[PDB]
């Protein structure tokens, strides 16, 4: 997603790693990804 | 299997475990390997930090030399009791001790050539001075000296098994209040009276994350100056308000100044 | 049966495994879990007792004789062949030896072995912290020998792998446990390529704790915070002294959030509602604020 | 060479290690000196302190 | 107020004792010691015993004079055997922790008044 | 237990053996089910004493400090009662091979000490002793279970948590009695009150274990903060 | 020298240590001596005190009787593994260990009577059931049991040899807390069913020190309670101020009483 | 020539009458344990002052300073014998800075604004009411995190009698 970002593993199953989150910032994988989460949140913040 | 046995016992037979390799001839080389498994604690107050190792020596050794086996000998690991290995000790260690769960973590491998890996799982304490001044703003360096007690330069000398890139896993480690920096690997020669004494030194510089301390001690102090200066927006004849006011973030302001000690 | 054992041990190596130069020792595993101690977020560890059981093949202990099986307490462990398993994840284990060393040994006459021993654990557990007190872990146990790469020892899970007991004597004060599974890897390392095997617990936190000593306690200070706009305006000393008492509340009741977690640097579900609710009553004591001074010129 | 082990094996002959040297005729001396490494972290509730040391004897 | 009485002869031509009661506070923990100070304005240590029961001595005292505590009386006693001419003093009762001292006067936060022993020949 | 292999016969009627020689003797490989890091006294000697009657009969006395797990359900602390287990039997030797029993009647098997309670928060009310079987894939052993059963102690928590949270909430309550026209004094008792509420609570689970699931005192103290928050 | 080194292996040779002295004869009279150097974690909440002593036996043995040599033979320490030792122990220990730095701190002295001087330094944990009803104003009695764990007095028999100077060091001993009132030593035989046992104590009477509380808990109390009565010399139509100062005189005696509870 | 590296925990008595501005000595004794005077004596090596070397970086000390070391020798009449004990003390002295940032000087600035309360009108009376009373609980608070920072000892230290002092300012203020 925007900073969220699951991955599997690769053998034959899902177990799909999960990592990523907005609250920490250093988990985002890219600056890109950061200010687009960012973005994203101030149009929620604005429409409530 | 009859064959390795006999071969081993032909090994062990005679060997005096009281003579390094190469007693007379020039000092024996050991390579030194580190895996870094994690580092627990960094205790401010004791001025020290834990950290868990695979520890690992290579040497050579032609008493321990076999033929007609092409492959690596893992023996069981009470063989070292039987078996020279370095006299190495960490300077700056307060306690550690070796895994002895499900068994001594110990390793001993040979190989046809007579070299010997020793490997040993290790948790040590080790004393790092700390200079907090700038404390939660500080950059510190913690480091593990590897020396030999007995052994000089002319018997014993320790070297980098892998260059810059015998020590593996730190990249690994996360620390809930510091990353790692960089760290770094030197070998050198203390020379003093007696001879020159071989060290190896394995460096870390650990940078402490702020997040926690903007966000349990900078946010709070800013905000309650902010609202102490409230007061001076309200009516200079209402001195109920503006004095409880103020007197309330003084109060506040102690609070979280004496939370902020026990807490730290 | 002395004479047995004796004709066993006699001629015996146990500087070497079985099949030392014919094929890797297979191992097969068993685990009985008597409990999961209470999980330390503050050292990111949790203590186990585990029943730990290893089954294997030694054609040296043959024996041919009517008995079938011998079945022996611990004084024969240190006379043979062990594996050399650890666990890579332990920053702490322990063996138990009251009031004798806590292990056991049956060989059948086929050679087979099966060494049981008794150990306490506390396994290393990487808790991933945000989310809390809402936070979901799958706290790992490995082990593997330490010395034998995937070309000398193999080890395997059995049918019934790992056990546990009734699960309500358990110490998790905290979490709830969700399930469990198994999992087997070869981990690459300089000394060479290990088979390692991984027992994953699964664990929920539970919030009455939270819900009942945090956000209840926060949500009424909000409204009390609220409760100022009520009080007529005029009435300075009250709603200043509301105000400003319920911010003080409010950094009594932020300092508790952080007891349970480590120092962690980042924000924590609880510590977000904790910073809205004291953004809700500051901005509430500034906002009478520029209420009386608009008001007052 | 073989003059190492040959003397390593012939000093333990005969030799108590129950009874201090000069047992009955003369006073043990032992020079001492230490060398601090670091001195450690000083304890005021437990009212001690930790000192590493390497510590000689003669 | 802490006072440190002290008791003992003045005159020997020989043998003496020479004792120091303590009052107005507990000296269990502190370092209770003797001085010595002849004409001419200098003084000697001469011996001092530490809350371990361990004795320090002067060289120019030592295997002669004896130090002892009596802990519960809270009080420190000096045997002097072996007295020479030369030995005539003023002998001064001391305690006190002893920080960058232990043979050093400085160190000493109380004193006694003193005792002047004199021997002749 | 008995051992014919040690029949011996001479002027003796009991034989008590040293250490070195108690060590090359079988013994029960006793453990503890629920046990935990345990000592035994080897102070100023290994605290263990080995005697052999005449007639092979083995006596084996040990002092130990056990250490037990005692799993509790702290839902009505403080006012919550536990059975403490002690289960201990066999490791290696399955029922067909070692069964435990009781000396004696199994509730006289176990004697405490009159003036041994060190319990500071508990009172210890009974014991109940008892013998199972416990069947694992091993095999099936035999345990011997003994349950010692505590009440706490209520008074401290009464002196120090519910009195004062009663009269904080009598306090709230005390401000309907005043003329409605003191709107700052109105307002410190209800303001004041929740803060002194929130102060008891944060100090009363502050000295508690750590559970995540609510207890009989969490309930009382959200409930008289409700009280006081309805007050204001 | 060498002369002693044949007493010494005559003394050694054709010993038995399974058997006591006069295993067939009258009890072996053991006399006890104590050293306190220091009592150190006086703990109420685990009710228990820790304890470090010099712990000397006597007893005398007339198989380790020798002539020809007019001094006392101060043996290695490891000969102790050698001799027969009482069978002594501490009942109400909790934990204790022989310091063991640079070596074993034992002490096997023969004299030539035939009488063993066996000393021991022993840092113990010991139970002491505090009554702490009265708390601060409390007196606690803790002591210090030792009994024989095998033998009963037809065997072995105990006492304080010295008489009541025995134990030493009591007086040279303080307390942050505590002061040591008295101290007294009881030899007694408890008359257990199988039969008599010896038995030892070493009882000490501690009294609790009050300027701690004096200071802490008592006076703030008092004068946050005296400013309490403040309100009744302002008017009664001052309701703010009156409502002010006795509800924070409230909230102060909770912050000390919930804060004095933490800290006690 | 034996030589050990060792870890010594060791008893160090403090007099902390003058506590933060307190200073001890610390005692570092050894000798024989079984043999006496007569038969091992022990020596140093060198002059006392030398034979006793602190590393130049091996000070871990957080709150104290290491002024230096007084090496001495002596006798000890125990129960058993006369034995030869070999000493040092190593002199410390607390640093002070920690404490007047933390407890002396908040204290202060509390008293001195529980002494404003004069300048204020007379008629303000619910102002300097609360003024006085919340005054007197930053003191109870300053004093509660000032002393849980001591360690449990009887008597009083100074710290404690300039807190007392203090609280007893802002009471007579009051
Ligand atoms: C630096 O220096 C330190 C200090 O020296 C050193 O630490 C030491 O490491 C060694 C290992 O390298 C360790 O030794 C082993 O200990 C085994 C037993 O347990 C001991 O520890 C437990 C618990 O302590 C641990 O606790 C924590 C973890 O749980 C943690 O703090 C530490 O890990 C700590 O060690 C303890 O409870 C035991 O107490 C006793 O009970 C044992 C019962 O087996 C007994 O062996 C002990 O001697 C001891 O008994 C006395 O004390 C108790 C009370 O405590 C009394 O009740 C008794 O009456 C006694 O007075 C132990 O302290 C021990 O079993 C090991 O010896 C076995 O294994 C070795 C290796 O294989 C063999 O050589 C031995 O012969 C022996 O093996 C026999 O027994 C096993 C079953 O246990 C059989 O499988 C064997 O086949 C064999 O039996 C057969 O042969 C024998 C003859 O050989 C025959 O008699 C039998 O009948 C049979 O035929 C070994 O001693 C040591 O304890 C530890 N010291 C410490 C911590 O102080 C570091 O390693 C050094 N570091 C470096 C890097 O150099
Ligand atoms: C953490 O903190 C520690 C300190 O606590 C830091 O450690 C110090 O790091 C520096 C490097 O950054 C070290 O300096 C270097 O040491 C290496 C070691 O090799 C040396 O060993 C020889 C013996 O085997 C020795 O004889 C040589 O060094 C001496 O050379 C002459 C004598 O011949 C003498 O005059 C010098 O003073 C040296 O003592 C030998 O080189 C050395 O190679 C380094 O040289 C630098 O410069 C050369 C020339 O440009 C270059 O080629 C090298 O690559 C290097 O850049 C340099 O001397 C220092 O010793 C460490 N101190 C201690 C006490 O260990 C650590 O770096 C910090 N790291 C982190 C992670 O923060
Ligand atoms: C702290 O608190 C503890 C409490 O636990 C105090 O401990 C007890 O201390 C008191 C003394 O202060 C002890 O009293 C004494 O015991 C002696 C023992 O002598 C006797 O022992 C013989 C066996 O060796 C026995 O045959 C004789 O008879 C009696 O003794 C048995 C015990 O075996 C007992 O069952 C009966 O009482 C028998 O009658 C023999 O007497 C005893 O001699 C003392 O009595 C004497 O005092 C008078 C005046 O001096 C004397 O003339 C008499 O002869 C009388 O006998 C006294 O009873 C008590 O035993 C201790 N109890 C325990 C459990 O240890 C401790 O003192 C406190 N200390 C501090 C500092 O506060
Ligand atoms: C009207 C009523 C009148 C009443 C009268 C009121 C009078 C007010 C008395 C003040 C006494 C101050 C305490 C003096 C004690 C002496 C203490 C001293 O010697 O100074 C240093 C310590 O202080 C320190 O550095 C710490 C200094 C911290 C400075 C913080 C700045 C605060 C600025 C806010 C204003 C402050 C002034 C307000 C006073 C009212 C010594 O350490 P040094 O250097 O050797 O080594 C580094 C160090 O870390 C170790 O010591
Ligand atoms: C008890 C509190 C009382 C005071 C009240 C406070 C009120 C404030 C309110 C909002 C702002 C929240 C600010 C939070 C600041 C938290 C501090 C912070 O930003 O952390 C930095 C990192 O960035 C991070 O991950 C943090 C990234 C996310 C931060 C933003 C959080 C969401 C904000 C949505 C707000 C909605 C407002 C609506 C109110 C109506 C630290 O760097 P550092 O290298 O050391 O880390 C190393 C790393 O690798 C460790 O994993
Ligand atoms: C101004 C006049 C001056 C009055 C001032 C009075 C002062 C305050 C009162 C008592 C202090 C006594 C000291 C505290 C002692 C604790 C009280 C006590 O000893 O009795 C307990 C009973 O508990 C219990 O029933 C639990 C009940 C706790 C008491 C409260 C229950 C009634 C509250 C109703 C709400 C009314 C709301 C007002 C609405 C108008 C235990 O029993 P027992 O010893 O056998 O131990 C058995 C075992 O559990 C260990 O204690
Ligand atoms: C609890 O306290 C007991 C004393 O009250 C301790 O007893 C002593 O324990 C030691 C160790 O078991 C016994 O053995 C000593 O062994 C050394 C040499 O040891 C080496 O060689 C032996 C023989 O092959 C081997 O078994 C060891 O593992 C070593 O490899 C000798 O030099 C000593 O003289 C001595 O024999 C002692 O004998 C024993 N005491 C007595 C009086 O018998 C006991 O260990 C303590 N338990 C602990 C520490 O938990
Ligand atoms: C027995 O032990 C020896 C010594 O460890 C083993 O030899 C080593 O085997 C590895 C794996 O084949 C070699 O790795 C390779 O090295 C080259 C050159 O650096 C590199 O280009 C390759 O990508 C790879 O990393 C290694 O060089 C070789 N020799 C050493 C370490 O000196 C041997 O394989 C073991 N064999 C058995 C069957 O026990
Ligand atoms: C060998 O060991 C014996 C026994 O410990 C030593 O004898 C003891 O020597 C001391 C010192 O003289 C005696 O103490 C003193 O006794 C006199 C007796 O009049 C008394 O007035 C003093 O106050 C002090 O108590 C102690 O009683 C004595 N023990 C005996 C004789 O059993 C002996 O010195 C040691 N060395 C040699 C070389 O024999
Ligand atoms: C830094 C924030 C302090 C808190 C301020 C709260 C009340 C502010 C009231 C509005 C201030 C802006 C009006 C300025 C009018 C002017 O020009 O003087
Ligand atoms: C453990 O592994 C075995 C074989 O890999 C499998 O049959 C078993 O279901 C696993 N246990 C679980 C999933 O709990
Ligand atoms: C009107 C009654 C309110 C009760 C609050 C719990
Ligand atoms: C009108 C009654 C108010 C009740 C508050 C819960
Ligand atoms: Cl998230």
């Amino acid at each position: 997603g925007l900073f969220h970002y699951c991955v599997g593993s690769g053998l034959a199953g899902r177990e799909l790693t999960c990592r990523g989150s907005f609250t920490d910032f250093s988990t985002i994988p890219s600056s890109a990804f950061k200010a687009a989460a960012f973005f994203v949140l101030l149009s929620m913040v604005l429409i409530l | 299997m009859s064959f390795v046995k006999e071969t081993v016992d032909k090994l062990l037979k005679g060997y005096d475990i009281r003579l390094r390799p190469d007693f007379g001839g020039p000092p024996v080389c050991v390579g030194m390997n580190i895996d870094i498994a994690s580092i627990d604690m960094v205790s401010e107050v004791n001025m020290d930090y834990t950290l868990t190792m695979y520890f690992q020596q290579y040497w050579r050794d032609k008493r321990l030399a076999y033929s007609g086996i092409p492959l690596n000998l893992t023996l069981d690991n009470r063989v070292a009791d039987q078996l020279w290995v370095p006299d190495t000790y960490f300077l700056n260690d307060k306690k550690s001790f070796v895994h002895g769960v499900t068994v001594k973590n110990r390793m001993i491998r040979l190989h046809p050539d007579g070299t010997v890996l020793y490997g040993l799982r290790i948790t040590t304490t080790a004393a790092c001075m700390m200079d907090l001044r700038r404390y939660p703003l500080d950059e510190q360096n913690c480091t593990l000296e590897i020396e030999s007690y007995g052994y000089t330069t002319d018997d014993i000398e320790f070297y980098w098994r892998g260059g810059d890139k015998a020590v593996t896993g730190v990249e690994r480690i996360e620390l809930p209040q510091f990353s790692i920096v960089e760290h770094r690997l030197v070998s050198r020669n203390v020379v003093f009276a007696t001879g020159a004494y071989p060290r190896l030194s394995l460096s870390f510089r650990l940078k402490r994350n702020i997040g926690y301390f903007i966000l349990q001690t900078y946010m709070p102090s800013i905000l309650i100056t902010i609202l102490s200066w409230v007061s001076f927006w309200i009516n200079y004849d209402a001195s109920a308000a503006r004095v409880a006011l103020g007197i309330t973030t003084v109060l506040t302001m102690t609070t979280i100044n004496t939370h902020l000690r026990e807490t730290l | 049966v002395t004479v047995i054992l004796n004709n066993l041990l006699e001629g015996y190596d146990n500087k070497l495994r079985p099949d030392i130069g014919v094929k890797p020792t297979l191992i097969h595993t068993d685990m009985y879990v008597n409990s999961i101690g209470p999980v330390n977020a503050i050292n990111m560890e949790y203590t186990i007792d585990i029943f730990f059981a290893q089954t294997w093949y030694d054609r040296r202990l043959k024996f041919n004789s009517t008995i079938k099986v011998l079945r022996l307490n611990s004084n024969m462990v240190g006379k043979i062949w062990i594996p050399d398993t650890f666990f890579r994840n332990s920053k702490k284990a322990d063996a138990h030896w009251i009031t004798t060393p806590n292990r056991m040994l049956r060989i059948w006459n086929d050679g087979r072995v099966l060494y049981t021993l008794r150990l306490t654990i506390d396994a290393e557990c990487q808790l991933q912290l945000h989310n809390f007190p809402m936070d979901e872990h799958s706290c790992p146990l490995e082990f593997s020998s330490y010395g034998y790469p995937r070309e000398e020892i193999v080890y395997q899970w059995k049918r019934s792998s790992v056990e546990v007991g009734d699960t309500r004597s358990w110490r998790l004060y905290q979490f709830s446990f969700v399930g469990l599974r198994n999992t087997t890897e070869v981990v690459k390392t300089t000394s060479g390529d290990y088979v390692v095997m991984s027992v994953y617990f699964d664990l929920s936190r539970r919030m009455g704790y939270f819900t009942i000593q945090t956000y209840i306690p926060c949500t009424l200070i909000v409204v009390l915070s609220w409760v100022s706009f009520w009080i007529n305006k005029d009435a300075v000393p009250a709603r200043t002294s509301l105000g400003i008492t319920t911010v003080l509340t409010m950094t009594t009741l932020s300092t508790i959030a952080r007891k349970s977690l480590p120092k962690v640097s980042y924000v924590t579900a609880m510590d977000l509602f904790v910073s809205v609710c004291f953004i809700f009553v500051f901005s509430a004591l500034v906002e009478y604020g520029t209420l009386h001074y608009f008001v007052s010129n | 060479t073989t003059v190492f082990t040959r003397i390593l094996d012939r000093l333990l002959d005969g030799y108590d290690n129950r009874l201090r040297p000069g047992l009955g005729e003369r006073v043990t001396e032992v020079k001492t000196d230490i060398f601090v490494t670091s001195f450690g972290p000083v304890s005021d509730h437990d009212m001690e302190y930790t000192i590493d040391v390497f510590f000689r004897q003669s | 107020q802490v006072q440190l009485q002290e008791s003992g002869g003045g005159l020997v031509q020989g043998s003496l004792r020479v004792s120091c009661a303590a009052s107005g506070r507990t000296f269990t923990t502190y370092i209770m010691a003797w001085f010595r100070q002849a004409p001419g304005k200098e003084r000697e240590f001469l011996a001092a015993m530490d809350q371990g029961r361990i004795q320090y001595y002067g060289d120019s005292v030592r295997g002669r004079f004896t130090i002892s505590r009596d802990y519960a009386k809270n009080s420190v006693d000096l045997q002097l055997d072996g007295l020479r001419p030369e030995d005539t003093a003023v002998y001064y009762c001391a305690a006190g922790a002893g920080f960058w001292g232990l043979r050093t006067a400085s160190s000493y936060h109380y004193w006694g008044q003193g005792t002047q022993v004199t021997v002749s020949s | 237990w008995k051992d014919e292999r040690l029949k011996f016969k001479g002027p003796m009627t009991v034989l008590r053996l040293n250490n070195l020689m108690a060590s090359k003797i079988w013994t029960p490989d006793t453990f503890f089910h629920n046990g935990k890091k345990s000592v035994a006294h080897n102070m100023t000697m290994p605290n263990k004493l080995l005697r052999i009657t005449e007639d092979g009969t083995l006596l084996y006395t040990m002092r130990l400090t056990v250490r037990a797990e005692c799993p509790m359900h702290l839902e009505d602390f403080p006012m919550d009662a536990h059975a403490c287990p002690l289960k201990f039997g066999s490791y290696a030797y399955t029922r067909a091979e070692v069964v435990y029993e009781w000396t004696r009647e199994p509730a006289r098997s176990v004697v405490v000490a009159e003036d041994g309670s060190r319990l500071n928060q508990y009172d210890l009310l009974g014991q109940t002793v008892d013998s199972g079987i416990v069947q694992s894939s091993t095999g099936e052993y035999v345990v011997m279970t003994t349950h010692f059963h505590l009440k706490r102690k209520i008074g401290y928590f009464v002196i120090q948590t519910y009195l004062p949270c009663i009269m904080t909430v009598i306090l709230s309550q005390v401000s309907f009695w005043l003329n409605r026209e003191s709107v700052p004094a109105r307002t410190v008792f209800g303001v004041t009150t929740v803060l002194t509420m929130t102060t008891l609570s944060i100090s009363a689970r502050n000295s508690l274990p750590k559970v995540a699931y609510a207890t009989a005192m969490d309930w009382f103290i959200a409930v008289c903060y409700a009280f006081v928050f309805s007050a204001l």
